[PDB]
């Protein structure tokens, strides 16, 4: 999922392959998101996007996880969700449709995750003391 | 075996949402004065560049009618203009009662303008001087309770803000290009077939935008895009009778307008320095105001429109009659040349009809037949509703010319039964979004949502 | 490199000192980096000095390093850039000359540096999976 | 005289033009060069360089 | 005055203004409260006020 190289495109170059075949590129694409009283809203514009890149960057810090790429955790996943098989969601469908589907219970991931993050820690203090 | 959770940062996912955009132009449009153009002091230098990307499959719905970046170009342009006459303004006279009589000049007369005595002040607020310039006729209006032909007043003064416009701007469409910040993108179909909305296939992105020509335009509109391949007809409802459709040509049919020589701008000043021109003598006869469109491309490509228009009507005919009547900033063609405005009437373009019986007119014996269309000049312009429609033109040096490259029309169909297979169509105007909606229907901006999340099989080591 | 201690002058208090003589001290020194129609300037210069530094701090981010005084990696040095001794460079020469010299192979650094970030990632999923 | 072009304004009568002192500052990021050598002729090498 | 008798907390006052040509003044009218009209005179001028 590497064999671009050439990369001035972000994300978008991307678009339409399985989401296996995207697993990486991950540093580039990400990269894009950052390079009269009509200062007005030629600053506004500027102030906006920084907000909207650091309040994602709060979602990966709360939870406790670094190396934005790809962050696996420890949460069971609950099948209530989607009932579906892994390979066939993996290799068949792009990322695209897969938000249509999955972007009605990100607020509950959203909550266990924040809970675990919060056991971990303590379970380390515990086994901090202990030397 | 057992599946948890990752969170992925980089996922291309496309949401619909609405924002702002960056005005940009290239480089040799900055190192001329300020405001000559409006670019020149407002916006940024950009890179026409990279290379338009196009996507491996993906499927998208576009929609003419839905897009807040055609208003938003609407809303950049009268705030601009309203912008661009805070410091040059003039509040003086220009109001007071003229006493007029036919306008004769050194080789003759004219009939179209009047020579017009003055009564204004001297540069000194104690006295007042004689002076005299000359306007045309549709823009005065004799206020008087009788019949005194020798009380008149400017048109422009029934409400106010007389202005008067910069002799040192001018408003050539420059081209402006349409960037978006960083966490957005541009999605442009290059569907040629795409009829209007819905699933778009050829997909391709853009970090920043194509040229675009801001023309100020009526039913014919002057230079901008050219089709494809052949012609392409828009529309929404076509049975509902309110609506505008917009015909895109394959053509380009020349056409140039012009008109005769005139002496000079009288340079008169009032007051504090506030200098204004004004229409003076003429050197040496008089003449129109009109312009020539080629004959022999105007008929097919007349008729090419019937062959397409009616791919949606079965055995009924295309007639086209005069617009319906009112004003001249309704019925008759209005655009802009050298800081000149026109308004053209079209009777020699729109008669006739098409039936099916296509025919070629071939051989091309003889290719001086044109067609000539006559033209007025006014001086007062009311362009838009709420941008401080009042500006006072002046006129300029000698005898000027122009040369277009006419895309599109913008037609109505009209509201007739009674067994209509004789349907026809009005020139009608409409406001200056649909111009522009015409040229910006091909691009979108969508937001990035670059965070995901998918099941997997791999677990975080405690 | 650290004996200064009372540090309220940045990076500039070491400038003109040998680069190993500069190894330490980068913690003071990075945090100086953040500490009418007038309002329209004043302003201006706050979003654009902050807007300097997050794209700086993309470029330690994108390819996985944290700790952002020193990161070592795993790309060999090409010395076709310059063929020099390290001793001789890293002892004689203070930062400033040395820019002067790396500064026109540095896009090519960055690439390079990105490859190898994806590589390692992918590579960690596959040992993970054995446990 | 003046009436020649224009803008006759009068100055407020609670205003004073002393020449206040004024700091030049710069925002972080930047950082401001002093040439301390008191021969300097214009322009070269300047070797007491402080920084402020 | 009103058409059914009088007012004492008003005055009717004939004004001289401006048409919308700056060439002519016209005759006006309008009424207004005692307070805020007062009689600028250096003496017992009853017939000249100003706003
Ligand atoms: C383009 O050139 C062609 C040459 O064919 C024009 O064809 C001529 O068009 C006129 C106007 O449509 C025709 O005369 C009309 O006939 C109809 C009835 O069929 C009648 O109702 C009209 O009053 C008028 O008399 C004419 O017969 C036809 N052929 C020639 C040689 O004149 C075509 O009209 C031109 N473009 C336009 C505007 O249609
Ligand atoms: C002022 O008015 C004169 C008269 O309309 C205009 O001069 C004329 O310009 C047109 C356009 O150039 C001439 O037609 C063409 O001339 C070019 C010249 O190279 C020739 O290449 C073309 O094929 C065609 O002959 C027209 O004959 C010409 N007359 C003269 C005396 O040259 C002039 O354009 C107007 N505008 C200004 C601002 O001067
Ligand atoms: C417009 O009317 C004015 C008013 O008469 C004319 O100005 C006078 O022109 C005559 C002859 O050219 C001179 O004797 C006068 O001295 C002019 N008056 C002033 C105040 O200069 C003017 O000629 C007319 N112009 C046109 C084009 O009709
Ligand atoms: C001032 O404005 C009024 C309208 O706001 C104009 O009054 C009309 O005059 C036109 C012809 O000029 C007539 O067709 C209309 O019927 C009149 N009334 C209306 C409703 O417009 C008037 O012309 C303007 N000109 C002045 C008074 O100088
Ligand atoms: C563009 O194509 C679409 C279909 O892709 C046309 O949609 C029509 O929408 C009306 C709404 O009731 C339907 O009843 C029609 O049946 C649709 N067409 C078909 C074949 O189903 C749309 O009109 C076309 N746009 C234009 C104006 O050409
Ligand atoms: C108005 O301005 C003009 C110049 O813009 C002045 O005209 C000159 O007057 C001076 C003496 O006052 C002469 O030396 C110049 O030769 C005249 N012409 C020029 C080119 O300046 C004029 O004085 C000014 N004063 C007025 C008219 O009130
Ligand atoms: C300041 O000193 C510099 C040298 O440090 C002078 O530079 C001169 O530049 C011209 C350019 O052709 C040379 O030809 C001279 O030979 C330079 N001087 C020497 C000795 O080489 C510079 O002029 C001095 N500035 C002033 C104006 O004093
Ligand atoms: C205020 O005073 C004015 C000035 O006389 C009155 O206006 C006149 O009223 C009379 C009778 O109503 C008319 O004959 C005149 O034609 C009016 N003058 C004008 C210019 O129209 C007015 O009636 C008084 N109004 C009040 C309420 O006292
Ligand atoms: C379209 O989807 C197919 C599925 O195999 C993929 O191979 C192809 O590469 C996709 N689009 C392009 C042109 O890559
Ligand atoms: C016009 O201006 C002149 C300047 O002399 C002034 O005398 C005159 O009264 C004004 N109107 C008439 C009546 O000419
Ligand atoms: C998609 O658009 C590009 C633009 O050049 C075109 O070249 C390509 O042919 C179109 N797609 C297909 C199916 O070829
Ligand atoms: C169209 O382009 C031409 C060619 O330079 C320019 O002359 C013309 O002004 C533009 N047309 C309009 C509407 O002015
Ligand atoms: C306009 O078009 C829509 C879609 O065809 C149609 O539902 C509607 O009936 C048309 N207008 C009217 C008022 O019929
Ligand atoms: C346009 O409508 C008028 C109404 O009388 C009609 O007389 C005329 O013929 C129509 N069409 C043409 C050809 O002008
Ligand atoms: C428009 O032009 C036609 C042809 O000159 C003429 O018949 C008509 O009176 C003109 N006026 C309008 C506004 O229709
Ligand atoms: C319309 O077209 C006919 C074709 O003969 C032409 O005679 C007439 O001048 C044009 N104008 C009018 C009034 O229809
Ligand atoms: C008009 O179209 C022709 C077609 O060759 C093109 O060469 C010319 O540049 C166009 N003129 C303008 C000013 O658009
Ligand atoms: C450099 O400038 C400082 C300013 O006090 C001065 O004290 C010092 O003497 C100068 N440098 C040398 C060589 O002493
Ligand atoms: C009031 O306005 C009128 C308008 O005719 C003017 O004639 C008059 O002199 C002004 N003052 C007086 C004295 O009425």
């Amino acid at each position: 999922a590497v064999g671009i190289g050439a990369v001035f495109l972000g994300f978008l170059g991307a678009a339409g392959s399985t989401m296996g075949a995207a697993s990486m590129t991950l540093t580039v694409q990400a990269r894009n998101l950052l390079s009269t009283v009509w200062g007005i809203k030629q600053l506004q514009a500027r102030v906006l996007a920084v907000e909207r890149y650091l309040r994602d960057q709060q979602l990966l810090g709360i939870w406790g996880c670094s190396g934005k790429l790809i962050c696996c955790t420890n949460v069971p996943w609950n099948s209530s969700w989607s009932n579906r098989n892994l390979s066939e969601i993996w290799d068949n469908m792009t990322w695209l449709q897969w938000d249509k589907e999955i972007s009605n219970y990100t607020q509950i991931i959203y909550g266990l995750l924040e809970e675990s993050q919060n056991q971990q820690e303590k379970n380390e203090q515990d086994l901090l003391a202990l030397d | 075996e057992n599946l948890w959770v990752t969170v992925y940062y980089g996922v291309p996912v496309w949401k619909e949402a609405k924002t702002t955009l960056f005005c940009a132009s290239d480089a040799r449009a900055y190192e001329k004065e300020v405001h000559n153009v409006w670019a020149t002091h407002a916006c940024v230098p950009t890179d026409p560049s990279p290379q338009e990307l196009v996507l491996g499959n993906v499927t998208e719905n576009f929609n003419m009618w839905k897009n807040d970046m055609v208003d938003q170009m609407h809303e950049d342009i009268i705030s601009l203009w309203d912008q661009s006459l805070k410091p040059c303004v003039k509040l003086t006279p220009l109001c007071v009662t003229l006493i007029c009589s036919d306008a004769t000049v050194k080789t003759g007369t004219v009939e179209e303008m009047k020579n017009c005595s003055f009564n204004t002040t001297t540069e000194i607020r104690d006295k007042e001087k004689k002076e005299y310039a000359l306007f045309y006729k549709p823009d005065i209006v004799p206020l008087s309770e009788t019949n005194n032909t020798s009380e008149y007043r400017l048109i422009n003064c029934n409400t106010s803000c007389v202005t008067q416009a910069c002799p040192k701007v001018t408003f050539e469409p420059i081209p402006i290009h349409y960037c978006a910040p960083a966490g957005y993108a541009i999605l442009k179909c290059n569907d040629e077939t795409f009829n209007g909305t819905g699933p778009c296939s050829n997909v391709s992105t853009v970090q920043c935008t194509h040229g675009i020509r801001p023309v100020v335009s009526t039913q014919l509109l002057l230079n901008g895009s050219l089709a494809e391949k052949e012609i392409v007809i828009r529309s929404e409802n076509l049975t509902n009778n309110a609506k505008i459709i917009i015909v895109h040509l394959h053509t380009p049919v020349e056409i140039v307008c012009t008109r005769p020589n005139n002496n000079t701008r009288k340079s008169v000043r009032i007051g504090p320095g506030q200098t204004f021109y004004a229409t003076g003598d003429i050197i040496g006869d008089i003449k129109q105001a009109h312009c020539n469109i080629s004959e022999e491309k105007w008929n097919d490509t007349l008729q090419k429109v019937g062959i397409e228009l009616q791919k949606h009507f079965p055995n009924k005919t295309i007639k086209y009659n005069q617009s319906a009547g009112g004003d001249m900033e309704i019925t008759t063609h209005s655009f802009n040349c050298g800081g000149e405005f026109f308004y053209c009437n079209t009777s020699n373009l729109f008669n006739g009809t098409y039936n099916g019986t296509y025919i070629s007119t071939n051989s091309s014996a003889n290719s001086t037949s044109t067609i000539t269309l006559q033209c007025r000049i006014k001086q007062i312009i009311n362009m838009w509703q709420g941008v401080g429609r009042c500006m006072y033109a002046p006129p300029i040096a000698g005898n000027i010319t122009c040369r277009s490259n006419i895309t599109g029309l913008l037609l109505t169909r009209d509201g007739g039964t009674n067994s209509n297979e004789t349907e026809t169509f009005r020139p009608a105007g409409g406001d200056m979004r649909d111009n522009w909606r015409s040229e910006l229907y091909k691009y979108k901006v969508v937001k990035i949502e670059p965070l995901g999340v998918a099941p997997t099989r791999c677990k975080r080591r405690v």
